[PDB]
RNA sequence: GGAGCCUCGGUUGGCCUCGGAUAGCCGGUCCCCCGCGGGGUCCGGUGCGGAGUGCCCUUCGUCCUGGGAAACGGGGCGCGGCCGGAGAGGCGGCCGCCCCCUCGCCCGUCACGCACGCCGUUCGUGGGGAACCUGGCGCUAAACCAUUCGUAGACGACCUGCU
RNA sequence: CGUUCAUAGCGACGUCGCUUUUUGAUCCUUCGAUGUCGGCUCUUCCUAUCAUUGUGAAGCAGAAUUCACCAAGCGUUGGAU
RNA sequence: ACCGAACGCCGGGUUAAGGCGCCCGAUGCCGACGCUCAUCAGACCCCAGAAAAGGUGUUGGUUGAUAUAGACAGCAGGACGGUGGCCAUGGAAGUCGGAAUCCGCUAAGGAGUGUGUAACAACUCACCUGCCGAAUCAACUAGCCCUGAAAAUGGAUGGCGCU
RNA sequence: CCGCGGCGGUGCGCCGCGACCGGCUCCGGGACGGCUGGGAAGGCCCGGCGGGGAAGGUGGCUCGGCCGAGUGUUACAGCCCC
């Protein structure tokens, strides 16, 4: 499994259908993928690990992009991730700040990579939970919730270095 | 991660006179000017309040390692307020078993003598930070007292005749020898 | 010693991107480095955008932090950066560097022309100032 | 067609890369006041490189062996040689291009000097790092001749200060004496200013 | 002042503050200190830098005559004087004097082998090295071999002496 | 174990590593030959430091002696077999 | 011997594997998000070097607590009585050690954490009040960095160097 | 011989241009389908309903000139959001 930008397939599936039962229940999960091949290759993953579903013994009866209700509201995300180390397993409880449910899922997927390696075939997303200015647990996501809030850019240095490189002004940073 | 703000402020009394050029903050008072270059620091210094009641300490954006400068800077700076409102004065008592240690001033307080340091023929010469004055108090035996404005130099000038006076080769814990630092206060109690 | 901060309501030009040019009025902090952007009389639309690609200017406006697009339109059309930017020194040279942009080579050939004799002119001016200057040291 | 420029506050190999590859490119760069040049890490960190350099020496014969240039203007000869492939015609072409100094010689004090920002420390070291001056480097490996430099570069600081306060009076000069002229030049200055000029 | 060989790079120049990056540039200095200048306080103008290397400076067709705006400017490697520059100077400014010109921006007036579409145009350059030539002033040798010495030495080399 | 006290100095039962200064293991180069051991002379290098310089800890009172660090700059002898 | 890819002589285009500071063709993207300070930093299968253990160095996670019934460290009153309780006589009125292992005053002392004794005595830790008044404590666990980590010619992410 | 009148190989060398084809690599435009028969958004707002950060208020304090700025306290909607 890689990355790109992310994006959320709500993914449908069943077994096929058989002598024995006719109808087959339905089981839905919210993929977090780049495109929707992937997204049905990770489906058959997960459905493989919980119930008796093989993608020769099966099929995806619909996969579909889900897009965001509010894009242009910012929300706070929980995401809650089953990854594997060098060692065993472990389980945590991440808390973002991103306008949508895939954006969020991206940035945890560099945040995982950038603090503890956890790749994206390591990397299980268990869900993700929209969250109100209340019921946060993590400082970083908690410093953002001010009604006035206020900071300059104070070590603002500067980019555009090489178009003209040589040049008599020393850069100015403050800005 | 990076904290958004650390604040911390400075209420400055009616005695002082403090103005900053830039990160270069200066001292002035009764018993003298301070100055200190907090240039690669790296903080927000404002100074507000009519006739500049407060110096206001800002760090925006910075992790723990300069979250952890913001109180030494306003630690400074009641230093530098203290001594010079109130100076800085360092009591360092002589403890001898056998030989006493003696201890002579020569210009004012600047080049200072130790000898009979268990008897030892070796005078030992001691060149204060400039603007320390030592000297040997009354009502008590062997006793030094170092005077100034600066708890750099004070300190250091201390530390500098403490660490003349040590004991080598030897069990220091039987040899309990020297000048040692006493008491640590002001010049004037206000 | 910061006087420029990032507040609801801050106008911004953007330096570069897709709406390079144009003002921003920052309605929410997202991030570290991400705000969210509106651009209500600028052509620009609400989205996120983050803060290398702009530049904060002076000009602050009063509107809540989750302004659903209408009354940051009336806070901008009411503090009138529209005309206040066109009266501001700095969007006077932007456009004077994009009328240096925009100049034709007849149009160069007539600035040419005008250097010369302007600078003739001063030089032989400041000529002047200069022996009237000796001559008043002397 | 001679680019001069400063040593002052700029990175070591970051400054040497873009000296090599522009005096690759067929073009005389003179890099001046090399003593300026800051090495990011601090002070013990390329101190104890350079002791290490110094370690590295042939055995047999140290005179025919690797050649520990001390001064500064040598060391940054010495991280563009480096950089250059001096093993052939055109590296030595570019090795007699390269014209390093230390301080500022008189044929090169009275030029504008150029700085390049994509090798500067301002803009490429964070300002909570560490650094180490290469002039102080070189002082306390063996360079000998760190104040004999310091006074020279005083003496000329003060013909600069001396020369730009001149410059400050023919600009006071300058705008006096436009402030004079600009109601007989009046359709000279609007005709610059409609194509993009003084504003 | 002259062709004539060889080797090449080029294709306006910038003749200068130190300095900070959580700051900086410019004024008069009503106020103060120091040796006309510098420094400090207050105040005022900009600061993604227009007192901008995203910059500045020179026009890069010619000459004729006949008007307007501006100007007493330029030249004869102009002659004599005052200097400054030493880190690796090798250039620049200021005065007295003889003569000549209408150069910079707009306009009326024509003419310049207008070589009939075809590529190495332009120049830094009186480019660097060698051989012939126009004159004025200034000049007169040193090294090595041979001899000698022994403070030196395998030979060379080194220290010496000789109208 | 150390008068009490695991760790001043040691340390069982277990376990993790470095070296090619010892012997093993292999046969990859050399059998149209790489002179096979010691001692004498001589130079350079490493630190896993015996002594000297600067230090810290001792079951360091002084003397003497152990543990540990920076450290190879300078030393490490004359002999009977 | 690895990855890609198999070969007549060439021109244009496009890639694989690898890369795009300079050597060295190309990130001279105004690249995105974090981590990292190393007095032995680190830098790409084979492959040319590292382990167990430890670190409040720093960044996250898991679990369990308390804080207005007024925390945590910071100045401060105490470890009494049944009880020299009980085997240990060679000595345990807490004391080399082990089965035992609660009441009273109660605000409170566990038949006790150390300093130390042929035995004592004495110094001294749960809990709370007087003062500062809101986020703190403890154990694991995963990143990067550090100790562990010492060889002989001067030495190698390929070099320059790089924060 | 005057004719480059028609055909054919062409020119001593250095070249340039035009149009057409094959292989490429890029750019500027125009209009179309599906979607959750797209999601939020842009404009006028209407008659109700609940909840939450905390505002031409109330209000303890601080900084200045009846007024402005910061912090905290119950919290309606005349700041807003779902
Ligand atoms: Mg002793
Ligand atoms: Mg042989
Ligand atoms: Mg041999
Ligand atoms: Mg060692
Ligand atoms: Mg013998
Ligand atoms: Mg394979």
């Amino acid at each position: 499994k890689a990355s790109g930008t992310l994006r959320e397939y709500k993914v449908v599936g069943r077994c096929l259908p058989t002598p024995k039962c006719r109808t087959p229940p339905l089981y839905r999960m919210r993929i977090f993928a780049p495109n929707h091949v992937v997204a049905k290759s990770r489906f058959w993953y997960f459905v493989s690990q919980l119930k008796k579903m093989k993608k020769s013994s099966g099929e995806i009866v619909y996969c579909g992009q889900v897009f965001e209700k509010s894009p242009l509201r910012v929300k706070n995300f929980g995401i809650w991730l089953r990854y594997d180390s060098r060692s065993g397993t472990h389980n945590m409880y991440r808390e973002y700040r991103d306008l949508t449910t895939a954006g969020a899922v991206t940035q945890c997927y560099r945040d995982m990579g950038a603090r503890h390696r956890a790749r994206a075939h390591s990397i299980q997303i268990m869900k993700v939970e929209e969250i109100a200015a209340s019921k946060c647990r993590r400082p970083a996501v908690k410093q953002f919730h001010d009604s006035k809030i206020k900071f300059p850019l104070p070590h603002r240095v500067l980019r555009r270095q090489h178009k003209p490189r040589f040049t008599t002004k020393r850069p100015n940073t403050f800005f | 991660m990076k904290t958004i703000l650390s604040n911390q402020t400075v209420d400055i009394p009616e005695n002082v006179d403090i103005s900053l050029k830039g990160r270069t903050v200066i001292v002035k008072g009764p018993r003298g000017t301070l100055r200190r270059d907090f240039n690669h620091i790296n903080v927000e210094l404002s100074l507000l309040g009519k006739k500049k009641k407060r110096l206001r300490v800002d760090k925006w954006w910075g992790n723990r390692k300069e979250l952890a400068t913001v109180r030494t800077i306003c630690s400074h700076v009641q230093n530098m307020i203290k001594g010079v409102t109130l100076g800085f004065r360092y009591k360092m008592r002589s403890v001898y078993a056998h030989f006493p240690i003696n201890v002579v001033i020569q210009e004012n307080g600047s080049l200072v003598e130790i000898r009979n340091f268990l008897g030892e023929k070796y005078i030992r010469r001691v060149r204060m930070r400039p603007g320390v004055a030592c000297s040997v108090s009354q009502a008590q035996k062997d006793e030094l007292v170092l005077e100034g404005n600066d708890i750099e130099l004070v300190s250091n000038s201390a530390a500098l005749i403490q660490q003349a006076t040590t004991v080598k080769n030897k069990d220091i814990r039987k040899f309990l020898d020297g000048i040692y630092v006493s008491e640590k206060g002001t010049v004037q109690q206000a | 010693v910061f006087r420029r901060f990032v507040e609801v309501g801050r106008v911004a030009y953007v330096s570069f991107g897709p709406h390079a040019g144009k003002l921003v009025a920052i309605v929410d902090v997202i991030d570290q480095n991400r705000a969210l952007v509106d651009g209500p009389c600028t052509r620009v639309r609400r989205q996120a955008m983050p803060f290398k690609c702009m530049q904060l200017t002076d000009f602050i406006l009063k509107f809540p932090h989750s302004a659903r697009q209408k009354y940051v339109r009336k806070a901008w059309e009411k503090a009138d950066i529209n005309t206040k930017w066109a009266a501001t020194r700095w969007a006077k040279k932007i456009e004077a560097r994009e009328r240096k942009a925009k100049m034709t080579d007849f149009d160069r050939y007539k600035v040419m022309k005008a250097k010369k004799m302007r600078n003739r002119i001063i030089k032989n001016e400041v000529k002047k100032l200069q022996r009237a200057a000796l001559l008043k040291a002397s | 067609q001679v680019l001069v420029l400063d040593g002052r506050g700029h990175l070591l190999g970051r400054l040497a890369a873009i000296v090599a590859k522009q005096v690759l490119l067929g073009r005389k760069v003179v890099v001046v006041r090399c003593e300026g040049i800051n090495i990011s890490g601090n002070f013990y960190r390329n101190k104890l490189k350079y002791l290490a350099f110094l370690r590295k020496r042939m055995n047999t014969n140290p005179s025919r062996g690797p050649y520990h240039f001390r001064a500064p203007s040598r060391i940054f000869w010495r991280t563009v040689r480096g950089m250059l492939p001096h093993k052939t015609k055109r590296g030595q072409a570019a090795l007699d291009r390269l014209k390093v100094f230390d301080g500022i010689p008189p044929p090169y004090d009275k030029k504008k000097r150029m700085v390049v920002p994509a090798a500067l420390k301002v803009v490429r070291l964070k300002p909570t790092r560490k650094f180490a001056y290469l002039g102080r480097l070189a002082h306390e490996v063996g360079w000998k001749y760190q104040a004999v430099t310091a006074t020279l570069e005083e003496k000329r600081k003060e013909k600069a200060k001396i020369h730009y306060r001149k410059k400050k009076q023919l600009m006071r000069l300058r705008k006096q004496a436009e402030k004079n002229v600009e109601k007989k030049i009046d359709r000279f200055t609007e005709v610059l200013k409609t194509h993009g000029f003084l504003v």
